[PDB]
């Protein structure tokens, strides 16, 4: 009735796997 | 959940009962602790003969995890060098960081700065293995 | 002509100067209402309405203030500076924090910024907790209005060694700013067992004991989500410790509440689907069963409650007020520390070290159906995190369960780390330096960082409303590819709008204004000037 809930859980699953793969998003800052 | 144990006395409140009124006022390795939780073992003679040794667990020395007070109504607190207000080493169990008992490298050393910077307090160790963190006290 | 950061109806000799000109810890000196503010200046609150103070200037010819249009002073019985204003939900009361006290101000009629008012000028103060917040007790580190609290008078209240407490105000009632409605030593409550247990605090306990939790649990800030919020981020108060760590409380309700129409349909049919699926799965564990058990029980009690009309005090118009259920228990579990995935490496004390806490609820199924956690470091390095588990109504068992030695360890709560960035080089960052978040008038997306290095404007969209449309994406395929390129997107916009060269003075924390006459733009001061940049001029 609802498998919505499914994909909503593997959709963020995947976001986290690939922001997995890119590493940490980091971007710190310089002094120049 | 750490689990509360009973509170304890050493000497005991029976022996502290026999003793005479010169005794009485110089009990020597007085400690008072909780199983589970840490206790605090007073360093110098102190003077229970005007407290009430079964009024002594959780009204004068509260033992909580990762929490020991004693005398916790500051008005009621004695001068420094009377009743318990004296030096002491308290030991408390469950010291680790929040993170939990797994917590190693820059975090974990970082926890053991945090605890040697406590005020009013005098770093004595810390045991990961066990996550005892003992201090001195020279009043309260 | 001096290069200032304001127009000249801000800038001396005008008289909205007057308003500006004339220690570790948060600078939130600056509050408003509408095209009003409130500029804390030591023991004192500086008023004036920024429309009548431009108009001032602009029709200009060629001591309470009583004489200068839209400007008046606002003298407070504080005992020393001034930290915080917070203005209430339906600005009439502001919460005036020192260190250590708090006072609330009943806010005036606004007929006394002119100078035809000859009637008495003496604003109403409140104590807020006389024996409570005080300088011999714990610090006041943040002062939040409940975002569900009836008539916007439901304050909270968080210091340093970690105690909740809910102020339900009434003016006809001087007893409700004596004594908080609820009391919450979170230092017990992290350790209890039993839902039953004492977490409350005592009057006589004023000596300190010692505890790691004396820095472990330091609170360094506390929020509620934004507004207009879906499912439990209106009940859900969110604190971040200095030592880095972040918790939150679900559902914290004062004794009494308003919902908005759609907030009670859209937790039950949350909690019925909940109870479903622990029901309908045979892998459900008995400890998950017990939340959706405990969350069916709260809500029980509100069907089968009727609910109770008044009038708004500021308003035109009835609502819905609610009683909190009594059970499971008045004290929701500490949820937390919580773990943060994919947090970056080898990072230094002052990055680990949380100064701010801002959290952009889920909205209702317009932006992002997941909590965003925003973490404000002492370096001012910000980090976003995303809910993707989704933080909901907890509470610790009742005794009535036995434990089971072969029952699973409780695996710690978890954010998912989405991006970290500096807002400030490295030879900005000072050691004990407060930054601060502040919301965005015009989007819950878009945030300010104010430090008296200066300050910077963030932004989450438009990468937020693109997760949002992934989710509720239609398409049968494509998902693990469409979502590689959202996470290789550079996601939020950052840009500086602000710099303090070679002056350590603290920044007020930027207030976002967006009036239809006065336009789009953030307010913040120095010690003795304003800060005024504008975005977006009729």
């Amino acid at each position: 009735l609802r498998a919505r809930e499914a994909k909503r859980k593997a959709t963020l699953r995947m976001l986290r796997e690939s922001l997995a793969r890119v590493g940490p998003n980091v971007v710190r800052l310089r002094d120049d | 959940g750490p689990h509360m144990g009973a509170y304890w006395m050493s000497p005991t409140a029976d022996d502290i009962r026999a003793m005479n009124r010169m005794q009485r006022q110089r009990v020597v390795g007085f400690t008072v602790g909780r199983e589970n939780v840490g206790s605090v073992q007073f360093k110098v003679p102190v003077d229970l003969s005007n407290i009430n040794l079964d009024d002594l667990f959780g009204t004068i020395v509260i033992l909580e995890p990762r929490s020991a007070t004693v005398y916790p109504n500051a008005a009621k607190k004695p001068p420094m060098g009377k009743g318990l207000n004296v030096p002491a080493l308290i030991s408390l169990e469950h010291s680790w960081p929040r993170g939990g008992p797994t917590i190693k490298g820059r975090r974990l050393e970082r926890h053991i700065e945090r605890l040697k910077s406590i005020p009013d307090t005098t770093f004595e160790s810390y045991d990961p293995e066990t996550g005892v963190w003992a201090f001195s006290v020279e009043h309260f | 002509k001096i290069k200032s950061f304001a127009p000249a109806w801000l800038n001396e000799p005008a008289p909205g100067h007057k308003l500006f000109a004339p220690k570790p810890g948060p600078r939130r000196t600056i509050a408003r209402r509408g095209t009003e503010i409130f500029v804390a200046c030591g023991k004192q609150i500086r008023w004036g309405d920024l429309a009548q103070l431009k108009e001032s200037w602009e029709s200009r010819p060629s001591d309470d203030g009583a004489a200068t249009a839209g400007y008046r002073i606002i003298k407070t019985p504080v005992a020393d500076d001034i930290r915080q204003l917070v203005m209430s939900p339906n600005q009439d009361f502001l919460a005036v924090l020192t260190s250590h006290t708090v006072h609330i101000c009943i806010l005036p009629d606004s007929s006394h910024l002119h100078i035809q008012d000859t009637t008495p000028f003496k604003p109403k103060f409140w104590t807020l907790g006389p024996t409570t917040h005080v300088t011999s007790r714990s610090a006041v580190v943040s002062a939040v209005w409940h975002p569900l609290g009836v008539n916007g008078h439901a304050l909270v209240t968080v210091t340093e060694d970690a105690i909740v407490r809910v102020w339900e105000l009434s003016t006809a009632d001087r007893w409700t700013f004596d004594a908080p409605t609820l009391a919450i030593d979170l230092k017990k409550l992290a350790d209890a067992t039993y839902l039953d247990q004492d977490f409350g605090v005592s009057t006589s306990a004023t000596n300190k004991g010692f505890s790691p939790d004396a820095f472990d649990m330091e609170v360094a800030a506390a929020c509620f989500p934004t507004r207009d919020s879906g499912g439990w981020a209106p009940m859900t108060l969110w604190l971040a410790m200095t030592s880095g760590d972040v918790y939150a409380l679900c559902p914290l309700l004062p004794q009494r509440w308003t919902p908005p129409p759609t907030l009670i349909p859209s937790l039950s049919a949350s909690i019925v689907a909940k109870v479903a699926a622990a029901e309908d799965n045979p892998e459900s564990t008995p400890e998950e069963r017990l939340v959706a058990q405990q969350q069916l029980e709260w809500m029980s009690e509100i069907d089968n409650q009727e609910p109770k009309l008044v009038e708004e005090a500021t308003g035109e118009a009835t609502i819905e007020v609610y009683t909190r259920p009594s059970r499971p228990g008045l004290v929701p579990k500490l949820q937390g520390p919580f773990d943060f995935d994919l947090n970056p490496e080898d990072e230094q004390d002052d990055e680990v070290e949380l100064k701010d806490i801002y959290v952009i609820g889920e909205k209702p199924r317009n932006g992002l159906s997941l909590n965003i956690i925003c973490l404000l470091s002492t370096s001012g390095q910000v980090k976003i995190c995303l809910d993707i588990d989704g933080v909901e109504a907890q509470w610790l068992p009742p005794r009535s369960k036995n434990k089971r030695l072969f029952a699973p360890p409780p695996e710690p709560p978890s954010l998912l780390t989405f991006q970290t960035f500096d807002t400030l080089k490295p030879a900005e960052v000072t050691p004990d330096g407060w930054p601060m978040f502040s919301e965005d008038a015009t989007s819950p997306y878009s945030f300010y960082v104010t430090h008296p290095a200066g300050i910077t404007y963030i932004s989450l969209t438009p990468w937020v409303f693109r997760l949002e449309s992934e989710l509720q994406s239609d398409s049968e395929a494509g998902t693990e590819f469409r979502i590689d390129l959202l996470a290789k997107g550079q996601g939020s916009e950052r840009d500086r709008i602000f710099t303090q060269t070679r002056t350590q003075s603290p920044l007020a924390a930027a207030t976002s204004i967006d009036d239809p006459d006065l336009g789009y733009f953030i307010l913040s001061a120095t010690q003795t000037d304003p800060i005024a940049l504008f975005f977006e001029t009729p």
